[PDB]
């Protein structure tokens, strides 16, 4: 049959012995009639009451919490699955369907044992049936890896006589396609449940097999074409914390294939909201995102699947102040897979920090559809970038990429001086400044902290200059913040120097002990 | 085969695989096919929770894949089981690799699953390939101490037919210095190379030698310049300053002078005779590496790195703050590729100069040094590492 995969119980530790609840005559009775239906199989056999171990069973279920916090760790039931986009179109795909899956394969005999339980007598003195399993007991810890194992080694076999044929194994489901003209292709699915069957694995027949598309997590799977199972937008005029926020969360899923989905504005009613049931009330521009999202899902598209055989684009667009989109196609227009990236790495940043980011995560996300990373299609040019790169302290990589001219394009708002400014003056900070041609201002300030005391100094030197400054501070920190040339950021003090910045012609920033 | 084991209480290593291209993964198979036939792995089932990152990388100026598998976890979790001072004077040093030698080795039964690794499988649209090593694997701290006995055997006729070299082994590698000429050393080396086929082979840094002998520290260095501007001696004194918790024979008494008032920056200061003699003896303070520092074996050797521009890197190893056992430059591609470059390069030092690995601290992202450091290694080795956010001011303090 199939290989029997060696188990073992943590180190230290020994099998369950654990006393089965009180039943019911009327589901002892049922008990009863489900194992001998079950040991006439093979599945299960009475035992010896050498055996010391028990694990309770009600009505047919049986509670292996125990047997599981004792059973070893197994490789994982693998929790990375396959994104739509990274699919090549097959003409037909067959889901099929496995029943008794795990009672179809055998345990460690060395560790049946661990596995017994007991189904009570009627009658005070009289038996108290023993068994133990010689399968895949369901509610086993076991059980999903084992099972996922034997059958990937069934497969193979098929698979190799077979690779024209492609099939994917999901828990109880398995997914099979093909280029084959729909009669050969029900042939081999045939062909199939019978290698299946060579090891008694059940699979239904194709009149009552299911049909395309395939609604898989959260998916609507044709085999030439994809999106995510269609969505409703609420039509209430009263709105809970809750409700937005489960709002949101879809509108969000919608963003890997639909097009334009924004939620600041919805993301924005949540602020200060005391209780998950609170109803907050919708601004313009919160049902004016409402609607304009409303309708782009109206309009159903569908994502194209991938074409090894092509090149992969991947183009992107600012949205927004710190929002950023971004889709994935082989042709023009032709989407594979879509996306937003609103990540803000650092209380600060630039575009073109932020853009480069957002590069990394496409890149990343494709290593891992395709395998392989796109040409991207950037509102930048290289020398602005360069610019950059070449003066951060950080190390940093972008892939292959094209200016492309769509704007907005991402630039440096301001750069500051690499050398002091002749004949500019010359700001000493320390709340307050002191200049060479003898001004000063102390300023007031409360509830300020140490290292926004700083930045109200410079923002101050800032204020009351003229177009080019020579400014030095002893602030480490504000060196940093300003010298990094952010252009936006979560404090407004910054922003406001951020807008004094640019607003100058040279700028000289210096720090001293 | 000998038992191995882990220190007392530990479990093998649970880490995840990173997903690699398929370019990379292909070549791991095609590879990993023929480790099996050769019986040297073995396919695993999902009894073996234990896992393990594999990556390919590239040989240099040779066409093929070598796998390389991150033993980083295992490695310190094995139980425990010297170092020519006089390697790093050697005037040139080839380095080998010497790790198929481990494969004519068996592996201790009972250690074997730990060394489960992955292959994994494009979008997961497959399960993913699982082995475990029955020979003993190329990266394994084990590997070398398993080995030794076997290879001091095959190299004392060459240790003591030619004891004017100098040979260290580290993990995969074999590290021959020498004092001959580059010409009479390029060949020593080759006849070792068949030496160990009569005994039964690669070099690692494309058949060249490290000049060790031709290493020194970068000193910190002080602007000399014509005119001193306002900026340029604030500049000086702040630089000073730092450099004083180092050498604190520094003074900027004078030259802190020279700054009193509130002048402009770019107003130029003739220095006074003080001035001028502080800044000269704080000049010849600098040239040479601190008094005192000395190399603790029982410590982590720590590796920090600096980019400065134009393709140029400042590093520094120590193992206490400020006090150096080295620094240096390095100059050039990419950010990238030259940053592994230069990570692989202060490597191979510090193995040669005390034969231990250092702790590097770097100025990348996770995710990007995770994407593309693969690509451009070629060690046979994998130092430890974590990820910084460089200060402006230091950068400023070095080059
Ligand atoms: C859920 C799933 C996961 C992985 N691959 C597939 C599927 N399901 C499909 O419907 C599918 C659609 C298009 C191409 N391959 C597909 N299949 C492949 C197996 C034929």
């Amino acid at each position: 049959p199939i290989e029997t995969v060696p188990v073992k119980l943590k180190p230290g530790m020994d099998g369950p012995k654990v006393k089965q609840w009180p039943l019911t005559e009327e589901k002892i009775k049922a008990l009863v009639e489900i194992c001998t239906e079950m040991e006439k199989e093979g599945k299960i056999s009475k035992i010896g009451p050498e055996n010391p171990y028990n694990t309770p069973v009600f009505a047919k279920l049986v509670d292996f919490r125990e047997l599981n916090k004792r059973t070893q760790d197994f490789w994982e039931v693998q929790l990375g699955i396959p994104h739509p986009a990274g699919l090549k179109k097959k003409k037909s795909v067959t889901v099929l369907d496995v029943g008794d899956a795990y009672f179809s394969v055998p345990l460690d005999e060395d560790f049946r044992k661990y596995t017994a339980f007991t189904i009570p007598s009627i009658n005070n003195e009289t038996p108290g049936i023993r068994y133990q399993y010689n399968v895949l007991p369901q509610g086993w810890k076991g059980s999903p890896a084992i099972f996922q194992s034997s059958m990937t080694k069934i497969l193979e076999p098929f698979r190799k006589q077979n690779p024209d044929i492609v099939i994917y194994q999901y828990m109880d489901d398995l997914y099979v396609g093909s280029d084959l003209e729909i009669g050969q292709h029900r042939t081999k699915i045939e062909e199939l449940r019978q290698h299946l069957l060579r090891w008694g694995l059940y699979t239904p027949d194709k009149k009552h097999q299911k049909e395309p598309p395939f609604l898989w997590m959260g998916y609507e799977l044709h085999p030439d074409k994809w999106t995510v199972q269609p969505i409703v937008l609420p039509e209430k005029d009263s709105w809970t914390v809750n409700d937005i926020q489960k709002l949101v969360g879809k509108l969000n899923w919608a963003s890997q294939i639909y097009p334009g989905i924004k939620v600041r504005q919805l993301c924005k009613l949540l602020r200060g909201t005391k209780a998950l049931t609170e109803v907050i009330p919708l601004t313009e521009e919160a049902e004016l995102e409402l609607a304009e999202n409303r309708e782009i899902l109206k309009e159903p598209v569908h994502g194209v699947y991938y074409d090894p055989s092509k090149d992969l684009i991947a183009e992107i667009q600012k949205q927004g102040q710190g929002q950023w989109t971004y889709q994935i196609y082989q042709e023009p227009f032709k989407n594979l897979k879509t996306g937003k990236y609103a990540r803000m790495r650092g209380a600060h940043t630039n575009d073109v920090k932020q853009l480069t980011e957002a590069v990394q995560k496409i890149t990343t996300e494709s290593i891992v559809i395709w395998g392989k990373t796109p040409k991207f299609k950037l509102p930048i040019q290289k020398e602005t970038w360069e610019t950059w790169w070449t003066e951060y302290w950080q190390a940093t990589w972008i892939p292959e990429w094209e200016f492309v001219n769509t704007p907005p394009l991402v630039k440096l708002w301001y750069q500051l001086e690499k050398e002091p400014i002749v004949g500019a003056e010359t700001f000493y900070v320390d709340a307050g400044y002191v200049t060479n041609r003898g001004r000063q201002k102390v300023v007031t300030l409360t509830d300020t902290t140490n290292q926004k005391t700083e930045l109200q100094a410079i923002y101050l030197a800032l204020q009351d200059s003229g177009l080019e400054v020579n400014i030095v501070t002893d602030s480490q920190y504000a060196l940093g913040i300003i010298q990094a040339q952010p252009d936006q950021s979560e404090s407004e003090l910054v922003n406001q120097i951020i807008e004094q910045l640019i607003k100058k012609e040279k700028v000289y920033l210096a720090w001293v002990p | 085969t000998v038992p191995v084991k882990l220190k007392p209480g530990m479990d093998g290593p649970k880490v995840k695989q990173w997903p690699l291209t398929e370019e990379k993964i292909k070549a791991l198979v095609e590879i990993c096919t023929e480790m099996e036939k050769e019986g040297k792995i073995s396919k695993i089932g999902p009894e073996n929770p234990y896992n393990t990152p594999v990556f390919a990388i590239k040989k240099k100026d040779s066409t093929k894949w070598r796998k390389l598998v991150d033993f980083r976890e295992l490695n310190k979790r094995t139980q425990d089981f010297p170092h020519p001072a006089g390697l790093k004077k050697k005037k040139s040093v080839t380095v080998l690799d010497v790790g198929d030698a481990y494969f004519s080795v068996p592996l201790d039964e009972d250690f074997r699953k730990y060394t489960a690794f992955t292959i994994p499988s494009i979008n997961n649209e497959t399960p993913g390939i699982r082995y475990q090593y029955n020979v003993l694997p190329q990266g394994w701290k084990g590997s070398p101490a398993i080995f030794q006995s076997s290879m001091t055997k095959i190299l004392e006729p060459f240790r003591k037919q030619n004891p004017d070299i100098v040979i260290y082994q580290y993990m995969d590698d074999l590290y021959v210095g020498s004092d001959l000429e580059i010409g009479q050393h390029r060949t020593k080396i080759e006849e070792l190379r068949q030496h160990l086929l009569r005994w039964g082979p690669p070099f690692l840094w494309m058949g060249y030698e490290l000049h060790p002998d031709k290493w020194t520290v970068q000193p910190i260095v002080l602007p000399e310049k014509d005119s001193w501007t306002v900026n340029d001696i604030q500049k000086l004194v702040g630089k000073l300053n730092w450099a004083s918790q180092i050498y604190p024979g520094i003074k900027v008494r004078q030259l802190c002078k020279l700054l009193r008032g509130t002048k402009a920056l770019t107003e130029v200061i003739p220095l006074t005779e003080e001035a001028e003699l502080e800044l000269a003896e704080n000049r010849e303070i600098l040239k040479e590496p601190v008094h005192g520092v000395y190399y603790d074996p029982s410590k982590d050797l720590i590796a920090e790195i600096q980019k400065q521009g134009q393709g140029q890197w400042t590093y520094q190893i120590y193992q206490e703050p400020f006090k150096n056992l080295k620094t240096g430059k390095y100059a050039r591609t990419n950010d990238v590729k030259q940053l592994t470059e230069a990570v692989q390069k202060i490597t191979t030092e510090s193995i040669v100069i005390w034969g231990k690995t250092p702790k590097f601290k770097l100025p990348i992202q996770k995710e990007t040094w995770e994407t593309w450091w693969t690509e451009y290694w070629q060690a046979t080795w994998i130092p430890e590492w974590e990820f910084v956010n460089t200060p402006p001011l230091v950068k400023l303090w070095y080059q």
